RNA sequence: GUGAACGGUGGAGCAACACCUGAAGGAAGGCUUGAUGAGCGUGUUCCCCGCAUACGCGGGG
């Protein structure tokens, strides 16, 4: 259907995972149901859900941003916005002179159509390795290529299934190359790290008309970009 | 032409709190108005920031106006030409703030004869003299028993 | 064999002449189409969830 994008401006850039950690800490004391819905927690305990994250953070040049996929995530985002905005207002008025928190909103629709010609899409900060077997597949390009093709196709399929719209199942994908290889950290000052691709280029015969999320670590603002910008971006 | 005019909410365009120090109560009230408009955006009290179009006529085109009279006295014609001398201060439109309605009279035909110049009307001297004799002797009394209802 | 039997309500005639719905009345007053999204950090085995039924697959932080 549609995905709603909420932009939060504080005058300074904070990273999406750091904003996720910061957002949880300020509201930990009060209103726990709002935090449970925002982070996609299970309704009983603190453990997050296994399924597709409806609410995820993203990147914003002067702050961070929220993505709510579908009507449920849009409603969760709709009820979350004033409490979170007041939380940054009190947090940034507690210290310093004070800064005006500035909000923005968009309701981006989602669409997909199959075309008989290849189309190019580039994704930045792409996490691909999460067990040892995926590290073994990444050593040889032939057996890592088909793994990446299946990962991209299953990512598109699970996002189409979670948003509630039908995706044609005759899509063919192709992967050209990635600019860099870098690690990501789950928590700061932790020895554990996950391998990741940087500026990866993919080619799909079909076209996409909105925000699309691919791969793992979707709730940390990793590996989603606006396709509607990328039609004819060059 | 379809000409587009929009509003913003300028408190949605503040940015710097040094601009907000003019607003009494600090930045917390401005942030409350931010929270009011986002609460309106998720959800019939209108806020601000509209986007509208209005169709206007193009500028620079030439029009014709017809002001006719039914057995006029020369003083009435003189009053019409006194209005036509300084028409150009007033505006032949609505849209007062957008300057809409500015015009310059190219010509004035007095039963077909052209009397218009750059410095008002050149001609019709009997009508002007008649209206100059009509400003004299003009009291509010005629207006009062014109407006008085039986 | 009906106190019946028989029997034209007809002919002619102008609803029409005259008569002004409209005299007066401001679409107005305010309003950036320009913002938002398209570039910058992490280096290796550890908690939860399902299918199985552990030979492993899937996902998730």
């Amino acid at each position: 259907m549609f995905v709603k994008q909420v932009f939060f401006d504080l005058g300074a850039r904070i990273h999406a995972d750091e904003a996720r950690a910061l957002v949880a800490k300020l509201l930990d004391d009060t209103q726990p149901g709002l935090v449970s819905a925002l982070m996609n927690y299970m309704p009983a305990s603190k453990t997050s859900k296994t399924e597709f994250p409806l609410v995820q953070f993203s990147n914003f040049n002067q702050g961070f941003a929220l993505l709510g996929f579908g009507e449920v995530g849009a409603q969760i985002l709709s009820d979350a916005t004033p409490i979170i905005h007041d939380a940054m207002a009190k947090l940034f008025a507690s210290r310093g002179q004070g800064v005006v928190v500035q909000v923005s909103s968009r309701d981006v629709p989602l669409s997909c159509e199959k075309r008989p010609y290849g189309l190019q899409y580039t994704v930045a900060k792409m996490v691909v390795q999460k067990k040892h077997e995926h590290r073994e597949r990444l050593a040889n390009p032939e057996t890592g290529k088909v793994f990446l093709e299946g990962l991209f196709l299953r990512s598109l399929e699970r996002q189409a299934a979670a948003v509630g719209m039908v995706l044609p199942r005759d899509l063919v994908v192709s992967f050209k190359g990635a600019e860099r290889v870098s690690s990501v950290k789950l928590r700061p000052d932790s020895t554990l790290a996950h391998g990741s691709l940087r500026h990866a280029v993919f080619e799909v015969n079909a076209r996409l008309g909105g925000l699309w999320s691919v791969g793992f670590l979707l709730s940390k603002g990793f590996g989603h970009i606006n396709t509607d910008l990328q039609l004819g971006q060059g | 032409q379809v000409v587009w005019a929009r509003r913003m909410d300028p408190i949605l365009n503040l940015g710097s709190s040094e601009d907000v120090e003019v607003i009494n109560g600090g930045a917390v009230a401005a942030n409350g108005w931010i929270q009011d408009l986002l609460a309106n955006s998720k959800a019939n009290g209108r806020g601000l920031k509209a986007f509208n179009a209005h169709e206007v006529v193009i500028p620079g085109l030439k029009w014709v106006w017809r002001i006719s009279l039914d057995r006029p006295t020369d003083a009435q014609v003189g009053l019409v030409l006194l209005a036509l001398n300084k028409m150009t201060n007033e505006r032949i439109a609505g849209g007062h703030s957008k300057d809409y309605g500015r015009f310059v009279i190219d010509g004035v035909s007095l039963n077909g004869e052209q009397v218009w110049s750059q410095s008002g009307i050149t001609g019709g001297e009997q009508y002007f003299d008649a209206v100059a004799e009509a400003i004299d002797g003009l009291s509010s009394k005629e207006f009062e028993q014109f407006a008085q209802s039986a």
